């Protein structure tokens, strides 16, 4: 739910 | 290139070589008809597949609400301000963000590529 | 058992005054995020115009796809960073983050300055309804 590399 | 159907019981015809004449013919597996032919190329296979989408692309595409559309480029044909303007909206069309225009207005449905 | 009563004494809260940030802070976050979204436009009319060419390794969708997620992401960490230089000592989300208690500086960010990309399978947001994601957008409308 952050960004692609992070947590969705 | 294309298929061709015989004349007789509308089934689909053969290329066969002729041995005596050295001339190509299509001839039906179920009746004796036989036609000789005239394109001399018979199986074609494009395997980048590249294909002009403008075959592809229906006029009528100009009607839908859901798409967008600038008034910036004008249609070659009628100089209408109006067009709508969408992706390749295709599978296996490998990478292609190119956009296709249609032009609004009725009838026209010139498309153009840019 | 002696911290707990010397918290007594100077105790600890949260409200809604840790995550409101300046005003200078919020206007510059909107500032990173007018200039994101319109660098993600570039980008989509570059490939528009067929001018974009493919990363080794990847097709045009797949390289267009890592160039929007970057220009998105480094947005993203910049408003957070402005974000958190907003916070002061008083703070207390930056105080547990910083005694590590709990939250991360990336829960703050998205408190304080922006929640980001939301992506499904890795993706960003599929195109489930035909060719957009929701049927308030457009179609192919691959913009933030
Ligand atoms: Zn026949
Ligand atoms: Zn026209």
């Amino acid at each position: 739910i952050w960004g692609i590399g992070c947590n969705p | 290139v294309g298929i061709r159907f015989c004349q007789e019981c509308n089934n689909m015809l053969y290329p066969k070589e002729d041995k005596e004449n050295r001339i190509l013919l299509y001839a039906c597996r179920n009746c004796d008809y036989q036609q000789e032919a005239d394109n001399s190329c018979i199986y074609v296979n494009k395997i980048t597949h590249e294909v002009d989408e403008l075959t592809q692309i229906i006029a009528d595409v100009s009607q839908d609400p859901t798409l967008p559309r600038t008034e910036d480029h004008p249609c070659q044909k009628c100089g209408h301000k109006e067009a709508v303007f969408f992706q390749s909206h295709s599978a296996r069309a490998e990478d292609a963000m190119r956009l296709y225009y249609v032009c609004t207005a009725p009838h026209c449905g010139h498309r153009w590529t840019e | 058992t002696v911290i707990n009563n010397w918290l007594l004494i100077e105790g600890h809260t949260i409200g809604i005054g840790d995550s409101i940030a300046d005003s200078k802070t919020y206007q510059d976050i909107q500032n990173t995020i007018k200039k994101a979204k319109q660098d993600v436009i570039e980008v989509i009319e570059k490939a528009h115009n067929n001018e974009l060419e493919p990363t080794p390794g990847n097709t045009l969708r797949q390289t267009f796809e890592n160039q929007v997620n970057r220009i998105l992401n480094d947005a993203r960490d910049k408003t957070g960073s402005s974000a958190q230089k907003s916070l002061s000592e008083y703070n207390n989300f930056k105080s547990m983050v910083v005694s590590g208690a709990k939250g991360s500086k990336i829960n703050i960010s998205q408190v304080i300055a922006v929640v980001g990309q939301q992506n499904v399978e890795g993706k960003r947001i599929p195109f489930g309804f035909k060719h957009r994601t929701l049927p308030h957008f457009i179609k192919d409308d691959y913009g933030p």
